[PDB]
RNA sequence: CCCCACUAUGCUUAGCCCUAAACCUCAACAGUUAAUCAACAAAACUGCUCGCCAGAACACUACGAGCCACAGCUUAAAACUCAAAGGACCUGGCGGUGCUUCAUAUCCCUCUAGAGGAGCCUGUUCUGUAAUCGAUAAACCCCGAUCAACCUCACCACCUCUUGCUCAGCCUAUAUACCGCCAUCUUCAGCAAACCCUGAUGAAGGCUACAAAGUAAGCGCAAGUACCCACGUAAAGACGUUAGGUCAAGGUGUAGCCCAUGAGGUGGCAAGAAAUGGGCUACAUUUUCUACCCCAGAAAAACGAUAGCCCUUAUGAAACUUAAGGGUCGAAGGUGGAUUUAGC
């Protein structure tokens, strides 16, 4: 059996979100990328470098913002800008919220060279699509 | 196995005397139907009478159907003779054999013209 | 009854959830979980029309007599 | 298949679609109306509406052929039709007219003449090897088979595939050669084993 | 409830109200076509599924706020389904009293028009006495309604045009494998034929496909009275050959009767043949030859 | 139901025969 | 057991023997059908009386007694031992057990091309080496590897280092601790929570379409989508099955090494007695060579090595071990057994 994605089926309990109550077959199809840039496209250099840049945005991003994620992160690539959009819990101070987002900003920024911009959105909870 | 085929031997006998008589059904008898052999399961768990079918299909079906109907009446009269003290279930089975000898019969009258193999590994273990 | 000759299994539903049940009874029938039964024919179409006319005509007598009633009380 | 069940296969016969409609039957005419309303497969590259197609000769050379090298087949079964008839109008030329009027040279006659001569009208299976009748189709692709497997075989050296066919179809067209011998042979082991053809 | 259905459509007129002021239209004529449009445009998504696409657009409950169900067979639980049969029966009756390319829609389209879930014997049932109902004489009142359970089940040909020399002429195209030609026949000619500028016995040395080439003029009796050129790019030789065949077929179908015209389809001079190379697939040698299956 | 008692019984006696005849 | 012959015996007379699943397994008599009844059996009881029973086994026994009985019958114990014995049901299955239908590249035959014969290539097993590991019937065997001359490398030999590139490290043990990614039936359509009803509210059961207690969210199939259609191919393919594979992708539980089971450098294997799987090239004339890319001319005992030897070139620091080309050699082989693969 196909175990790579996928949300097993056991009680009907569980909630899952749009991007993960969907397999990998479905990504061209339900649910597009998470990332955007020009690397993978024919002809264009450098798909390894945006590559290890998203890996490493993504795993910082979930440690920046323990337990506020609601949703795996969006990155968009136009020209040198980088574009984050999270969605986040409301769990968190705003206070907070922006102190994040400005230490977020200037280290990546700083880090990659490029004028990093982190968008959030907020939701009460985590967005259930269907229950597993 | 010789039990085996005596009992095949007494109940194709015992099934021949059976059918020639209206004793089963007036309508079985009128059928007329023939046996060519009859084989005992193995496990005596059933009776295969293999019977001969005509060219006709629909009589064949009728003969057939008539057979399966009566299979368990003349299982009955069977033990009731006590030609048999058990008797397994009685299947009739359709035997189109004779259909192929009598189609070969029509074509062709147009047709033109253990210790050996032991003593390798004695050998082997004596050498060795 | 049924097709079968049972009683209806609706009769025994709604003697669970105490639904009150009035119903036509022949010889063959089962009135004991039947609120009000009424001991008549079932199967003559002239009883089932009667009956349906009866009970129609009961229930659109009630029905208007509701009506003239909260009409006289908004009146008052 | 691409084609989907609703498509039927094509009626390539020029003489169906001539026919005048009074001679057309009620269920004739219920036909032609229903054909009208359902899916035609493409006409297959094989068959054209050409007054010289033999589906027999198409169907050997189709068997004939090795790896999809149908033009190799095409040309093969040409050369034996040219070798056929050639032979046929050297033996005519060398004969008398009395031998001129009974020798045949059509190379499509004599190689479905031949063909029907090499058909077996019995064989067998196991069931014992019981003899059995043969349905129509499969004796003409015994007989097509076995004509391809005699010429094929190792026993010729050097002697080119249309020569051989062509000497193999003319001594079938006369009811000698191995092919007749091998349908003997058949025949005569169907005899043989007609005891155990009650099986 | 009928509540959130009102405010989900009060909602949408103001969000199209919005959407025409974003797109600069004329709030009154924006339609539903212009909204799809503007949405399309506005929310570029590209997946396949068009269901999951974005769009802003505008099953109900049986029973008001006093609990009475509108539908007096709503108790038997597909008052829809029982609603349509009593119809169906109530027909039959006074029709009792009183005395192709359409076939029925399947339990899907039923299911759609009666918006509930049925089983295949209640189709079979309805279907039956839709039957019954056809075979008793229905009149048009009846036969109307069956026209609302009814489902309906020629080739499109080119006109002739003409060129600078004054020829009339028709030109068509077709394909094969991965071959595209394209032919124009003229009205009157001498049986030439050209291929890319060459002429067809030397562009086709093959005899068979010289033999595809004749099939369709042959087929219509019509060998020497036209003048074919056509242009073939890609596949192989047999694969230009037909087609070009198809594509004279389609182009002389502009000169042909009408009746000449269903003959060629009726032979396959028409169909587009679908056959094309399948897919080598992983973990097999080719389309179907597995890996030897080793044991 | 179960012939167990019975061929307790039938054993039994069987033996009690046995040793009668050998005694 | 079967066949034949034959005896006690079955029969009569006169006595004995007194045993049976001697069973309607339901004691005799009287009465009732009123509110049923553990189960099964033959619907449930009441009144009354007689006989009998008090865990199983020892035990249709021993002893005593009686009897026409002498290997008998009736009556009938105890000691030792056990935590059960037993009655009726419920759910049960596996059985090289038949019959009738079937399988659609599928179980067999039939169709085509193969494998099993030869060389070579490649993997595995064995042999050997000081010299990895994992894979191991289907579901391993051109598998991890869309790849090993050094590196890769985890192996071996020798030498070197000790808070070590790392707030160390370990390719050290455990896939029978796991995540992760998958095989397999699956070329399957079932898995199912949550309710409802039936059996007196017992283990359970819930099927009737002219329908009689089932409904079912959800999952999967389907649908939808990709490719060229609506077809087809892909993709998809649940729950379960093999304690299935991978601790050597990586992570991680447990346990172990810490002057070494860690780290680094130099050098090195990898062969053939042999068997086996798979692949390539062929054994030719439907062929070989050349032109051409299909109207030709030659060859034809030659056909046939990508093998062996030599040389050159490419890549590289390094070619003996790689690849390409050339020269040379022209071998085995002559359509291959049982068996077996794949294709609509
Ligand atoms: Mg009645
Ligand atoms: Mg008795
Ligand atoms: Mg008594
Ligand atoms: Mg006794
Ligand atoms: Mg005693
Ligand atoms: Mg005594
Ligand atoms: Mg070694």
């Amino acid at each position: 059996k196909n175990r790579a994605a996928r949300v097993r089926v056991s009680k009907g309990d569980k909630p899952v979100t749009y991007e993960e109550a969907h397999a990998p077959h479905y990504i061209a199809h339900r649910k597009g990328w998470l990332s955007l840039h020009t690397g993978n496209l024919d002809g264009e250099d450098h798909a390894a470098e945006r590559t290890v840049e998203d890996v490493f945005l993504r795993k910082f991003m979930w440690g920046t913002f323990p337990g506020c994620l609601a949703d795996q992160l969006v990155l968009k690539r136009r020209g040198n800008q980088l574009e984050i959009c999270a969605v986040v819990l409301r769990q968190l101070s705003p206070h907070k919220y922006y102190f994040l987002v400005g230490y977020s900003e200037t280290l990546l920024s700083y880090f990659y060279k490029c004028p990093v911009r982190l968008h959030l959105q907020t939701v009460p909870s985590k967005v259930v699509y269907k229950y597993l | 196995h010789a039990r085996l085929r005596a009992l095949n031997g007494l109940l194709y006998k015992a099934l021949t005397d059976l059918l020639c008589t209206p004793e089963v059904s007036q309508e079985l008898y009128d059928l007329n139907v023939e046996l060519s052999k009859v084989s005992l399961t193995p496990d005596f768990s059933a009776c295969r009478a293999y019977w001969k079918t005509t060219l006709s299909a629909e009589q064949n079906a009728h003969m057939e159907a008539v057979l399966q109907r009566s299979a368990a009446h003349m299982r009955h009269l069977l033990m009731s003779q006590q030609t048999l003290r058990n008797v397994p279930p009685i299947v009739f089975v359709q035997d189109k054999g004779n259909a192929a000898l009598a189609e070969l019969d029509q074509l062709l009258a147009v047709a033109d013209f253990d210790h050996e193999a032991l003593n390798k590994q004695i050998m082997e273990y004596k050498r060795r | 009854l049924n097709n079968i000759f049972e009683p209806h299994v609706a009769v025994r539903d709604a003697a669970k959830m105490n639904i009150p049940t009035v119903g036509i009874v022949d010889t063959n029938c089962n009135p004991c979980l039947i609120t009000y039964p009424v001991p008549g024919n079932d199967d003559s179409p002239l009883a089932v029309h009667l009956y349906c006319r009866l009970f129609q005509t009961a229930i659109t007598r009630a029905k208007e007599k509701r009506q003239q009633v909260e009409a006289l009380y908004r009146l008052q | 298949s691409r084609y989907s069940p609703e498509f039927k296969d094509p009626l390539i016969d020029k003489e169906y679609y001539r026919k005048p409609v009074e001679e057309l039957t009620e269920e004739e005419k219920y036909v032609r109306e229903l054909k009208k309303t359902q899916l035609i497969k493409a006409a297959p590259a094989g068959k054209t509406s050409s007054v010289f197609e033999d589906p027999v000769i198409s169907k050997f050379t189709n068997m004939m052929m090795i790896g999809g090298n149908k033009v190799l087949a095409r040309s093969l079964m040409i050369q034996t039709l040219e070798a056929v008839k050639r032979k046929q109008f050297e033996k005519y030329h060398a004969a008398s007219a009395e031998e001129q009027a009974t020798i045949e040279r059509n190379p499509y006659t004599i190689f479905h003449q031949a063909l029907k001569n090499c058909e077996p009208m019995i064989g067998l299976v196991p069931i014992y090897q019981v003899p059995v009748p043969l349905p129509d189709r499969r004796r003409r692709f015994l007989a097509m088979k076995w004509m391809i497997t005699e010429c094929r075989d190792k026993k010729h050296q050097r002697t080119l595939m249309p020569e051989k066919l062509s000497h193999k179809l003319l001594e079938a067209f006369h009811n000698q050669g191995p092919v007749i011998k091998r349908k003997h042979d058949l025949h005569k082991m169907a005899e043989a084993n007609r005891a155990l053809a009650h099986y | 409830t009928e509540d959130f259905i009102k405010k989900q459509i009060e909602e949408f007129n103001i969000g199209k109200r919005h959407l025409a002021n974003m797109m600069g239209e004329d709030p009154e004529t924006f339609t539903q076509e212009d909204i799809d449009r503007a949405i399309a445009y506005l929310f570029p998504s590209g997946l396949f599924e068009k269901r999951a696409r974005p769009v802003m657009k505008h099953r109900a409950i049986q029973w008001g706020e006093d609990g009475r169900p509108f539908h007096y067979l709503f108790y038997t639980g597909k008052q829809s389904y029982y609603s349509l049969m009593h119809d169906v029966y109530g027909m039959l009756l006074n029709l009792e009293k009183h005395q192709i390319g359409s076939r029925w829609l399947i339990k899907e389209e039923l299911e759609e028009m009666l918006v509930e879930k049925l089983s295949d014997l209640d189709y079979m049932q309805f279907i039956r006495l839709l039957e019954k109902l056809l075979t008793s004489q229905c009149g048009a009142a009846e036969e109307e309604f069956v026209q609302r359970f009814r489902r309906s089940v020629k080739q499109l040909i080119e006109p002739v045009q003409y060129d600078e020399q004054g020829m009339a002429f028709s030109k068509s195209e077709g394909k094969r494998k991965t071959a595209k030609a394209e032919a124009i026949v003229y009205k009157h000619g001498s049986g030439r034929i050209k291929v890319n500028g060459i002429d067809y016995q030397l562009y086709f040395p093959i005899t068979q496909d010289r033999e595809q080439l004749m099939f369709p003029f042959h087929f219509v009796d019509r060998l020497g009275k036209h003048d074919v050129t056509c242009t073939v790019s890609g596949g192989g030789r047999s694969a230009q050959a037909g087609a070009i065949r198809l594509a004279m077929a389609k182009a002389l179908c502009s000169f042909v009767t009408e009746d000449e015209v269903e003959w060629m389809r009726q032979a396959g001079l028409l169909t587009t043949d679908p056959r094309v190379r399948e897919r080598k697939k992983p973990g097999q040698e080719g389309a179907r030859r597995k890996f030897t299956w080793k044991k | 139901k179960n012939v167990l008692k019975i061929r307790r019984r039938k054993m039994n006696h069987h033996k009690y025969r046995k040793l009668v005849k050998k005694t």
